[PDB]
RNA sequence: GGCCGCAAGGUUAAAACUCAAAUGAAUUGACGGGGGCCCGCACAAGCGGUGGAGCAUGUGGUUUAAUUCGAUGCAACGCGAAGAACCUUACCUGGUCUUGACAUCCACGGAAGUUUUCAGAGAUGAGAAUGUGCCUUCGGGAACCGUGAGACAGGUGCUGCAUGGCUGUCGUCAGCUCGUGUUGUGAAAUGUUGGGUUAAGUCCCGCAACGAGCGCAACCCUUAUCCUUUGUUGCCAGCGGUCCGGCCGGGAACUCAAAGGAGACUGCCAGUGAUAAACUGGAGGAAGGUGGGGAUGACGUCAAGUCAUCAUGGCCCUUACGACCAGGGCUACACACGUGCUACAAUGGCGCAUACAAAGAGAAGCGACCUCGCGAGAGCAAGCGGACCUCAUAAAGUGCGUCGUAGUCCGGAUUGGAGUCUGCAACUCGACUCCAUGAAGUCGGAAUCGCUAGUAAUCGUGGAUCAGAAUGCCACGGUGAAUACGU
RNA sequence: UCGGGCUCAUAACCCGA
RNA sequence: AUGUUU
């Protein structure tokens, strides 16, 4: 969580939204075998602090980076908190 | 503890037919493969064969009537001490003990293949010689020499 | 007895038909009753004494028959006899009969 | 932890959820947070509006919401005027033109949430924990309830030891299935703590 | 001191100083190496394990610039962490900032931006051109960019004895209480004790008790049956067709799927038993005596755990305990412990061929097919958003070649050279493959654990987290035991 | 003496060197 | 045997 973590990791994902939206296959197709140089790959010096796998996810409604879910956002904490209200359709407690 | 049960018996003899002998092919029978205890448990009297003669059915509870025990001791303790109390062990348990102590041996042989670590002490036992035998009158021992107890 | 049983399965009624039983055998004399008494009449006054706990209490009118080994006491009505005599068990009871409906009117 | 959540294990039968539509992996994502949003700013303005509950669906590209209030008037305002101006946060929280609407909640004094956050200011506003739980609380006893009760937390009062009050009348069987009770919470940050809230209210079994 | 005595000592009998009690009876609980009674893999009866070995993982210690922090008898130690190369990430060394990285707001300039240049490790700093949005009763304003200034903002900073919320724990234990009445001066008691009985404060009987609330028993799930309907992607029986492939039509019969039901209730039979409850056998049935497995965890105790999910009382930091970047560390090691994985082998290993499940997965996804590669895999590219395709080629098992009890035809650590890939990026610190090397280890002391049946045991399969690193966790099925007198 | 076990934990006790 | 630790 710690706003100043949560925005510090918003940077990390804007920067995707831009220079990996696109521009990120703009070197690609010129680094594997598809003759083909070496200047683009040398002077790549571009995604810095940007990285499709520097991004981490936070339970959305908290931000803790660890516990989280894909079907969902939230951590469990949150998730079961919440499922027990009933913020997700059809979420009831499992029991074979 | 306070409740009380039967027996758990299950499919006899593949063909022989009989019901207790599946233990010897149970007891034994390892890692729940079964389908390999059959080829174990059978395969032995077929060896025997030639090796007592008479029917391997009479053959294994001949010689197995020379390792079955009939009397043992069980930890009792009394104001301190826990004596070693004797007891006579009925059919039922009785010849369960023996099959075990049977088996045991029988896997202790160290040689190649069970097929034949497994007769040599189903027909040790007649001719008398082996672990398994051993067990039945080494039992004998403390049996008997606590017959001061029950 | 009305149209309530109906409901269940043949054998539920035994549950509550069962409740009962033991209600009436012991609210006998009071299902009409819904207040309080006025001058409780006991038979085995000695014995059934633990009956009186509630009357010393009040002050409601105590009568009833005590032996030679009674509780003299709990009772504002003395009157003796026997808490037995198979035969002059009712005896003294039906000299009661009178002084209630056949000798209030 | 003794005793769950009663109003989790009950969202299958005897107990409505609170926001059914439909989301894949994909959707339920943004969705998850959607339902989120909305209910984070509709409340702390219809605080004073008594609520008690906020559904939320979803028909296309769309919610519909269905806030349950105990006077949705103030949420009326000029007549329209409140409404409408809350009608545009959530077209905007929720990234696509919503609908809108309401439905009174009547006997507020006998639901969760309404009869929790009652309990929970009371405190702010200078008042004794138990000569008011074990009144302008059990009110709903009143109205004919089958059971009812509230477990305070610790920090009571100016006590600088956690603790709770017990003050229970009806039965509240948080066992039987069938049973259903009404839960929810509160934190109404005290002067000087943060104290809880927590009331069962048991309306009828099944 | 006096008196008595042979003596040992007796008899008479103080004070100083010190404490706020000492003490009697009785009540509640607790405990006992007190008694009675009764349960739970507690033991007993069995099977298989751990400590032996190597490796994985956590921990203590130790070390270090840091080895971020919390977790500690059971009830911490593959725990928070379902995923530490960067990132994460809190810790460190250094570079750098000071109304801020994140908020609102005031004022000024400029639409926002765009792509590039140089120098830097980057954090940045200074540029070169370009872009010229919404309205305006023309100032002004809406967003927004930079700066200025503050009110403020920021803190995974400390107190889990300030707290919420959440959870562990005995304990799935059968208990825990309350109102009224009554007994006692009272503390309390009764109920709730007792006789049977039950898995059960379960039920009945009795009784100064009468009733009731929380809890055990039910309704929820799921499985075991049978029916209803629906029959596509699923099904294939009688019919033919057939490239003989449920492949065609076709048929809705079957498994199957999945919504609604049927059912089990001491319900009925006998005995026992107070002709009470209940128990023990029986029938019928797929199913018997809460059918099996889930979920559900009473009033409470350990000031039990978590301010580090988040919230929050107080306290504290404020060119900083705030903030941004690059590298390093959490992956140290002279040791010790916990949970694990693999073997030590012929109920085995390796080569051949072969026999069959269940449950889930998936558009920045699963990725067939065919080509090349010893190989990881790379190329090509269809199909399926899915009872339509891809994951998917189950493993044990079975029948043969064999090897013969050798540290080997076992076992695989270790290491060297060469490669693949996931990624800016894999030295520090990644998973896999190729060849070469082949470890310790031959069944493990004191001690210690799990498991009563589809269980234990063994063999595989899928999911989650997730760029890319599961001996972990979650879940699925195949096969498949022993043993239980008794406390 | 040390390393391990036993106990809630010490000593003692048991194991090993 | 003890635990403010045979
Ligand atoms: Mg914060
Ligand atoms: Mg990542
Ligand atoms: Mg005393
Ligand atoms: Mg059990
Ligand atoms: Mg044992
Ligand atoms: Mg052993
Ligand atoms: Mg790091
Ligand atoms: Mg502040
Ligand atoms: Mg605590
Ligand atoms: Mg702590
Ligand atoms: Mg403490
Ligand atoms: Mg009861
Ligand atoms: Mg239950
Ligand atoms: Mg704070
Ligand atoms: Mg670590
Ligand atoms: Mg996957
Ligand atoms: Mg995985
Ligand atoms: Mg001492
Ligand atoms: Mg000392």
């Amino acid at each position: 969580a710690k706003q100043s973590m949560k925005a510090r990791e918003v940077k990390r994902v804007a920067l995707a939204d831009k220079y990996f939206a696109k521009r990120a296959e703009l070197k690609a197709i010129i680094s594997d075998v598809n003759a083909r140089w070496n200047a683009v790959l040398k002077l790549q010096t571009l995604p810095r602090d940007s990285s499709p796998s520097r991004q981490r996810n936070r339970c959305r409604q908290t931000g803790r980076p660890h516990g989280f879910l894909r079907k969902f956002g939230l951590s469990r904490i949150k998730v079961r908190e919440a499922a027990m209200r009933g913020e997700i359709p059809g979420l009831k407690k499992a029991s074979w | 503890r306070r409740r009380v049960i039967g027996q758990r018996k299950i499919l006899p003899d593949p063909k022989f037919g009989s019901e207790l002998l599946a233990k010897f092919v149970n007891i034994l029978m390892v890692d729940g493969k079964k389908s390999t205890a059959e080829s174990i448990v059978y395969s032995a009297l077929e060896t025997l064969a030639q090796r007592s003669g008479k029917s391997e059915l009479e053959a294994f509870e001949v010689a197995l009537e020379n390792v079955r025990p009939t009397v043992e001791v069980k930890s009792r303790r009394v104001g301190g001490s826990t004596y070693q109390v004797p007891v006579e062990v009925r059919p039922v348990r009785r010849n369960a003990l023996a099959m075990r102590w049977i088996v045991e041996a029988a896997r202790k042989r160290g040689d190649k293949s069970m097929a034949l670590r497994l007769a040599n002490e189903l027909s040790d036992a007649a001719e008398n010689k082996g672990t398994a035998v051993k067990k039945r009158e080494d039992v004998h021992r403390m049996a008997e020499a606590n017959k001061a107890f029950a | 007895q009305d149209g309530t049983f109906d409901k269940l399965t043949k054998k539920e009624a035994l549950m509550r038909t069962r409740e009962l039983e033991k209600l009436e055998n012991s609210l006998g004399g009071i299902k009409d009753m819904g207040g309080l008494p006025d001058a409780l009449f006991v038979i085995d006054a000695d014995h059934e004494h633990i009956a009186i706990k509630e009357a010393n209490n009040l002050g409601i009118p105590v009568f009833a028959i005590v032996d030679t080994n009674s509780d003299p006491d709990g009772v504002d009505f003395v009157i003796p006899g026997n808490d037995d005599a198979i035969r002059a068990v009712t005896l003294y009871l039906g000299a009661v009969a009178a002084t209630v409906r056949e000798g209030r009117s | 932890g003794q005793k769950v959540h009663p109003n989790g294990i009950r969202l299958g039968i005897v107990k409505p959820w609170n926001s059914t539509w439909f989301a894949n992996t994909k959707e339920f994502a943004d969705n998850l947070d959607s339902d989120f949003k909305v209910r984070q700013y509709l409340t702390k303005e219809l605080a004073k509006a008594s609520v008690s509950r906020i559904v939320i669906e979803r028909p296309a590209k769309s919610i519909r919401v269905t806030i349950h209030t105990a006077r949705p008037g103030i949420v009326i305002g000029k007549k329209g005027e409140d409404v409408e101006k809350l009608r545009k946060v959530v077209a905007d929280i929720a990234g696509v033109p919503a609908q809108i609407n309401i439905a009174e909640v009547r006997k507020p004094e006998l639901d969760a949430k309404l009869v929790a956050d009652s309990i929970t200011s009371q405190l702010e506003r200078r008042v004794m924990f138990r000569r008011a739980m074990k009144r302008a609380v059990q009110n709903a006893m009143r109205l004919g309830a089958k059971g009812i009760k509230v477990e305070v937390s610790g920090r009571l009062g100016g006590a600088e030891i956690a603790r709770t009050e017990w003050y229970r009348e009806g039965r509240v069987p948080l066992h039987t299935l069938r049973a259903d009770i009404d839960y929810n919470t509160s934190e109404a940050h005290t002067t000087y703590g943060v104290i809880g809230v927590k009331v069962w209210i048991f309306k009828g079994e099944i």
